[PDB]
């Protein structure tokens, strides 16, 4: 097993920070820095264990602090933009009429700023969309997953739109049932 | 453009809390500058950017950090992971489907979709008329859905003939007995 | 196409097809054992001797490239591999060699140096090394430098040549007084 | 109730 208790990421400009706990590669929670709450992916877990968000806030404040110090140390070496790569796959086996969830897995993200959205029949989707925080990778880039609830049918086709600084134009990863 | 700082802690457990290793990485953008590795015993500079830190931290925070192996790693594992992560059991759904439209005596591929399971440990086997298939079986990597469930697709290269019974056989900790699904031509 | 690799290094065998798109492909070996291929839009690796050392680059499939990547090479990975994309076959023969220095370590002036080339049982070449200051000894599967002189302390370069191809190994030798 | 803690990111030295 592997527990990462306090992954702390801070980025400037913009004052962008993220604090999460991962166990065996899955997201235990992230601390909402603005609302100041621990948001558990599996809500039932919050009934058997708890984390005081302050620990999250505090670690972020330190992340911020070490960012200035390190930025100065490198003589302000900016982050190189990478090109995110997206993969779309269904959560469950595709069955006409059976509710399902399309998953967009985006890997090799760097820096940790991105927009992952869904297009149904070339039009943007709003409802039924959820997203994870950025997960660490062995090479220090990140991965993130977006979710779209949907019902497989004959007329609907989909796209996962990825917009990132390392991409000249938003990329579309197409997916349609069979 | 921008600048990023990452702080990534890792508690590696083996045989439960029998062996715990604590690795802490400090990274600027994508360069790890200073790292604490409990196998080593103290902070270390990975690159020049880390010297201002290693030196000082070994004097003021060495013991505090080492103690996290018990105060955080072991504590979290025994007291919070135990009643949550380690007790999670999600049974796999198994369904077979044919790749190409059926036509007896013509090569084809059976797809066994084993989905929605947790934890990752799983065994998926293909049988044709009671004999286990090996060489013609192919598989995807274990796919992490990101919602605390995995999925994996195991294929069997075959030729549907009358009377044959193809069985996808799945064994998983959430199951007392294997789940098997048959497909007959 | 003949690709040469070095024991313990990683190689990338290429496969370009047409219709730039993650369409259907697989790589098998001489016994037609499928090593890797694409399932849907996913990578699948069946049980074979290379399972934990092979891989591909998925981002390139949309551009019509289906590389087979092999790491930590073994002379026994030497073999002919075939890529089939839809209805295109493409044979790549991989040959793996290994130049080792059977002279362990600590070499003293006047000592003999012996190197040996490891090669695929199916096909053999001509090796030809070069000392840090001149003499080019050349031979077959075993080379030897009867007696060294403080001048060869350095880093030599051997050359293996098969077909009009060639690989290059560079070992640093230390002669001490 | 069940209190969860994390790791504590430490500060770094300046100047010099």
């Amino acid at each position: 097993h592997v527990g990462s208790y306090g992954i702390t990421v801070y980025q400037s400009p913009g004052d962008i920070g993220q604090y999460t706990f991962e166990f065996d590669g899955d997201e235990l929670f992230y601390v909402d820095l603005d609302k100041k709450e621990t948001v558990w992916m599996l809500p039932e877990f919050a009934q058997l264990r708890r984390f005081e968000p302050q620990g999250g806030l505090q670690n972020i404040a330190t992340g911020k602090h070490n960012l200035e110090i390190l930025t100065k140390r490198s003589n302000s070496t900016p982050a190189t933009n990478e090109a995110p790569q997206a993969t779309v796959f269904p959560k469950s086996p595709v069955l006409l009429g059976q509710p399902n969830t399309l998953i967009c897995f985006v890997d090799n993200i760097f820096p940790p700023v991105i927009n992952i959205t869904w297009l149904r029949n070339s039009k943007s989707v709003t409802d039924g969309v959820y997203e994870t925080s950025f997960f660490v990778n062995r090479d220090y880039s990140f991965h993130k997953l977006s979710y779209l609830t949907f019902i497989p049918s004959d007329d609907d086709i989909y796209d996962c739109k990825v917009e990132h600084w390392g991409l000249e134009e938003p990329v579309l990863k197409h997916w349609e049932p069979e | 453009g921008s600048f990023v700082h990452q702080f990534q802690p890792f508690c590696y457990f083996t045989n439960g809390t029998q062996r715990i290793r604590l690795v802490i990485r400090y990274i600027y953008n994508r360069e790890e500058y200073v790292r604490f590795d409990s196998d080593v015993g103290e902070y270390r500079a990975v690159t020049e950017l880390g010297r201002p830190d290693a030196e000082y931290w070994n004097k003021q925070y060495l013991e505090r950090t080492r103690a996290e192996l018990d105060t955080v790693c072991r504590h979290n594992y025994e007291k919070t992971e135990t009643p949550t992560s380690l007790r999670r059991l999600e049974q796999p759904s198994v369904v077979i489907s044919l790749s190409r439209t059926e036509a007896l005596n013509h090569h084809n591929t059976l797809v066994c979709s084993v989905t929605d399971f947790y934890p990752a440990k799983i065994k998926v086997r293909w049988f044709r008329n009671g004999q286990e298939e090996t060489v013609g079986v192919s598989s995807t990597q274990l796919i992490r859905n990101g919602d605390w469930t995995f999925q994996v697709l195991v294929m069997l290269e075959m030729t549907p003939r009358r009377g044959e019974v193809y069985t996808c056989h799945v064994e998983h900790p959430s199951l007392t007995s294997p789940i098997t699904v048959e497909w007959r031509a | 196409k003949v690709v040469l690799g070095k024991k313990g290094d990683t190689v990338e065998l290429t496969c370009t097809a047409s219709q730039k798109k993650s369409i259907q492909f697989h790589w098998k070996n001489s016994n037609q054992i499928k090593i890797l291929g694409n399932q849907g839009s996913f990578l699948t690796k069946g049980p074979s001797k290379l399972n934990d050392r092979a891989d591909s680059r998925r981002s390139l499939w949309d551009q019509g490239n289906f590389p087979l990547i092999i790491k930590n090479l073994k002379i026994e990975d030497s073999d002919t591999y075939i890529c089939e994309v839809e209805d295109q076959k493409e044979e790549v023969q991989l040959l793996v060699f290994g130049l080792t220095a059977n002279s362990d370590t600590h070499l003293l002036q006047g000592q003999s140096l012996t190197l040996t080339l490891e090669s695929p049982p199916g096909s053999s070449p001509s090796v030809q090394c070069r000392s840090p200051r001149g003499k080019n000894i050349q031979g077959g599967k075993t080379l030897s430098v009867s007696q060294l002189e403080l001048q060869d302390s350095g880093t030599w370069t051997c050359t293996v040549l098969q077909n009009q191809k060639k690989v290059e190994f560079k070992i640093d030798i230390v002669v001490l007084a | 109730g069940n209190s969860h803690r994390g790791a504590i990111e430490w500060e770094g030295i300046e100047s010099g």
